[PDB]
DNA sequence: GGATTACACCCAAGACACCAGGCACGAGACAGAAAAAAACAACGAAAACGG
DNA sequence: CCGTTTTCGTTGTTTTTTTCTGTCTCGTGCCTGGTGTCTTGGGTGTAATCC
């Protein structure tokens, strides 16, 4: 949770993009040189903020916003590869 | 203040004493280019007929011409029309425009053909009849028949083919001036290479970007879509190479202006100009300092990549760069937008149609419009090419007219100023009927008259500066 | 559309606060004088438990939620969201004491 | 100026007939009025090559006028 | 202070004013006019202050310096 | 009902008005008048703007309109 | 059992805009008719000055 | 308000020639047609809350 909207029905999240650049792909951290080899149309706005297909991805992490409706803050259960993963950076 | 206008004004009585020097070295100039040899060898201008005929032989005409009816040959471009059991051929370019109108049973189509008095709007240059007074024409031509159905395709066909052959007769003169160029020799080892760039002209009606490649005796545009829309361009058939940065600009450029105009896809062009485009409290403020990094990246790659051109021609070719700072607002056609002086022309290159004034060919500058408290002006290029259609700028702000002046002066071109908008086109054809003549009356230096010759003033007042009671 | 006014506690729609602000805080927030944000910041959407005063005065209900001082009118039990750092202290300038309406403190 | 003097006096007379019947005018009355009537036309065709440069046009056409005019607060 | 005119407000005032569409460069070019509006209305106001040996700005200076450029306003002691 | 913030007009204004003497004090009913004649003014160019652009035959506002307007107006000179 | 509904996304249309073609109504050209303009002389209303 | 001076406004006549016009052809710019691609709607479809 990088962001939690003042609202409290939404929050912005940071999360492990699942993309295929052109029944969903596996998670994996968005990777600028090959979304722009399959898609050139890349955007940038900032240093290491990226927003590509109209994602905004920050240091490899997407950044989206997502509803309270769409999240569980209770009952919790991590993996160590996901952590490690969110970690890593 | 009164010793600087003093000073600032006997700058201005140089600046009057240059335009003198450059009205009177003008008109040396004009008597010494022109002889009365010249003007005695005149030269009748005449206006040419493309001669074309529909068939040569009997036997050419098609054998389905038998049906007493008007029948079309695309391959021969002819509309046979049946006239009292003749098979009158009559060629597409004879045709001038169609009328069809269903009266009762009868579908009457009156087909014209070009006749002389206000008819096509092709100009006199190219007629499309041989001149004669004496000349009779056949103006239109009204058939009738039963059959409704084919007579429409009939005259669709005849319209379709008209088409076809303007389209085809465009398609030749933006080949025509267009003079066979050499040959571009590819560079034999890895060449140096510009991407992600767009050209205009664009080649094909769909935008795409492509690569520049600089080449041994020129350079390339190749898009990568289609290996058939390359754009060669030589370093000799270059006259000017301009490099534009994003100073105020969401795009960068490099501007060819051409000696020999080239046929880029359907289009003649003198311009080819290969572009890119920045465009995609605090943040927004930071987000303006990532825009000025993106300006500056693409600014020194596309300056450089215009020098590295400039060295590939073996000193053939300058980079020029705009003096944003000598710019000033006008309308050369359509639109409002920065003329830019630089080092030899006034450039205009963000919005097309682009403009390109080379100074060494202006023979003299007349600015219109000009007179007391008015609001704007227009400024007027004359060539010292005659035949070249003179150059208009329109709406220059009048806070301009001292700057422009004094510009105009200091790149040695003559300026003359006038209330009225004087027509060139009529100046002009009376130049170029007889350029000594014009000169021998003393050309524009007598036009000028920069003397105000103004002593009636208005009288005077009892001159008495002393107190009275 | 209807939004909690955080401070006093009423209801009302959003474009009601923003065009003419809460009849009983403008004393002290100025909300009709505020931008969206602050209108935002002192007035919430999200929120929880109508309530309906008829007399301030004599509902032990009002006097449980302070609102015994207010305008009669739709009021709500629980707001989402709580007054920022700057707009707390600005309040404490003037002397008034806020209690926050979110529930979390008690 | 550019107009004349003497039809422009008779039009000021005519105009001058509605307000009050058999009015004497003065040695620099009709020409100030002159010189400010010019004036003003210029300023207004001013205005109006204006706006017809910025039709992208050489031509002043009535509706610059009205332009014009709307713009300058006139009526 | 001069970004804190935000480019919702300038389209909010473009729409009150009838405007269908908005060029990019309509906010910097607002921003500069509206800039040279309050310099010239505040200098004004500004010397009538002076003038009164005042260290405050009140509301009928402000009323005096609109007066002064032709833009008369009402409901503020006028 | 004003369409631009109140503080932000607000630290414009003596952002301004500092450049003239420093410790300058604005009554709110100053910071307000001039808010209206503000916004009035900029209605009213807005409305010239809208006029030059409909009569340009386009529907979108550019700066040349707007310098245009001024100059009608008798602004710019 | 039943139902209206949230929510993301695809297939598609309305709109302001850009480019091209062509036909006619305006500019340019020339020979001719018109009356605005220029120049002249006469008379005196009324403007500028005074008590 | 009343008498004075004398400028320049009103009155009329003759002559000049620049401006208005009748007439023609050409062209350039006004208007119709073809096309771009963006912002947005209406809909399917997956998925869901509610009682
Ligand atoms: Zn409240």
């Amino acid at each position: 949770v990088d962001e939690v909207l003042e609202n409290g029905l939404e929050a912005r999240l940071k999360l492990v993009p699942r993309l295929d650049y052109g029944f969903r792909p596996a998670q994996r951290l968005f990777s600028e040189a090959e979304a722009r080899v399959h898609e050139p149309t890349i955007r940038r706005d900032r240093d290491g903020f990226v927003t590509y297909g109209g994602e905004e991805y920050y240091e490899g992490f997407l950044y989206k916003t997502f509803r309270l409706q769409n999240l569980i803050v209770n009952s919790i259960n991590p993996t160590l590869n996901e952590l490690s993963l969110f970690q890593s950076n | 203040r009164n010793e600087t206008t003093n000073t600032e004004e006997e700058k201005e009585r140089l600046r009057k004493e240059i335009q003198k020097q450059l009205h009177e070295k003008i008109q040396k100039e004009g008597l010494a280019r022109f002889n009365k040899s010249d003007a005695q060898d005149g030269n009748e201008n005449h206006a040419v007929f493309k001669r074309y005929e529909s068939y040569v032989r009997e036997s050419q005409i098609p054998s389905k011409v038998k049906n007493l009816r008007i029948s079309i040959d695309p391959k021969a471009q002819t509309i046979i029309l049946p006239i009292c059991g003749r098979p009158v051929p009559f060629h597409i370019n004879s045709f001038k425009n169609g009328s069809k109108n269903e009266e009762g049973d009868y579908m009457y189509i009156r087909l014209n053909f070009n006749s002389p008095g206000m008819g096509s709007s092709v100009k006199k240059t190219e007629l499309p009849y041989e001149d004669g007074d004496d000349k009779e024409f056949v103006r239109s031509l009204t058939f009738r028949s039963t059959n409704k159905e084919r007579m429409s395709e009939v005259f669709k066909a005849i319209t379709e083919l008209k088409k076809t052959a303007v389209k085809r007769d465009q398609e030749r003169k933006t080949m025509e001036d267009v003079v066979a160029q050499a040959q571009l020799v590819e560079f034999k080892g890895r060449p140096k290479k510009l991407e992600n760039v767009f050209v205009r002209p664009a080649p094909d009606s769909k935008r795409v970007t492509g690569t520049l490649f600089i080449h041994q005796n020129g350079i390339r545009y190749q898009s990568p879509v289609r290996s058939d829309h390359r754009v060669d361009i030589l370093f000799s058939n270059i006259k000017h190479l301009f490099f534009q940065p994003c100073k105020e600009e969401l795009m960068v450029i490099i501007h060819c202006h051409l000696k020999t105009p080239l046929m880029i896809g359907k289009k003649k062009t003198f311009d080819v100009q290969f572009y890119r485009e920045v465009s995609d409290d605090e943040d927004e403020l930071e987000q303006e300092q990532e825009e000025r990094r993106r300006k500056a990246l693409l600014d020194k790659e596309f300056r450089r990549f215009a020098e590295e051109i400039s060295e590939a021609s073996n000193g053939l070719l300058d980079l020029e760069t705009p003096f944003r700072e000598l710019g000033f607002t006008g309308v050369p056609f359509r639109s409002s937008v920065l003329c830019l002086p630089t080092r030899d022309c006034l450039i205009q290159l963000i919005d097309t149609p682009f403009l390109v004034v080379t100074l060494e060919e202006i023979e003299v500058a007349h600015l219109e419009r000009v007179q007391f408290g008015l609001k704007n002006f227009d400024l007027v290029f004359v060539f010292k090419d005659f035949s070249k259609p003179v150059v208009h700028i329109n709406t220059i702000p009048i806070e301009m007219l001292e700057f422009v002046k004094q510009w105009l002066t200091d790149v040695d071109i003559p300026y003359s100023e006038g209330a009225v908008n004087l027509n060139w086109g009529t100046i002009m054809k009376t130049i170029q009927a007889d350029p000594y003549e014009f000169f021998e009356n003393g050309g524009w230096s007598f036009l000028g008259g920069g003397e105000s010759d103004d002593e009636e003033s208005e009288e005077e007042e009892s001159e008495f500066q002393v107190s009275d009671e | 559309r209807e939004r909690a006014c955080m401070l006093c506690g009423i209801v009302l729609p959003g474009r009601v606060f923003m065009q003419n602000g809460c009849p009983n805080c403008d004393s002290v927030l100025n909300l009709r004088d505020s931008d969206q944000a602050t209108v935002n910041e002192c007035t919430s959407s999200s929120f929880e438990g109508l309530v309906a005063v008829g007399d301030n005065e004599h509902s032990w209900v009002a006097k449980w939620l302070r609102v015994d001082r207010f305008q009669p009118g739709l009021y709500a039990v629980r707001v989402d969201g709580r007054l920022p750092s700057d707009i707390v202290a600005a309040l404490e300038q003037y002397g008034v004491y806020y209690r926050p309406r979110d529930g979390s403190v008690i | 100026l550019l107009i004349r003097k003497l039809p422009f006096q008779r039009l000021v007379r005519e105009i001058a007939q509605d307000f009050k019947t058999d009015l004497r005018f003065q040695s620099a009355a009709i020409g100030a009025l002159q010189e400010a009537s010019e004036a003003y036309l210029v300023g207004l065709f001013e205005d109006t090559n204006l706006c017809a440069i910025h039709a992208k046009r050489v031509t002043i056409m009535p509706k610059d006028i009205q332009l014009a005019r709307r713009i300058r607060g006139e009526r | 202070n001069i970004q804190g005119i935000t480019k919702p407000a300038i389209r909010r005032l473009a729409r009150r004013g009838g405007v269908k569409r908005i060029s990019g460069l309509i906010y910097e070019e607002t921003r500069g006019v509206l800039k040279v509006f309050l310099e010239n209305v505040i200098r004004d106001a500004v010397t009538y202050t002076e003038h009164a040996k005042r260290k405050t700005v009140t509301a009928m200076d402000v009323v005096y310096a609109l007066k002064r450029q032709g833009r008369t306003l009402y409901g503020f002691g006028g």
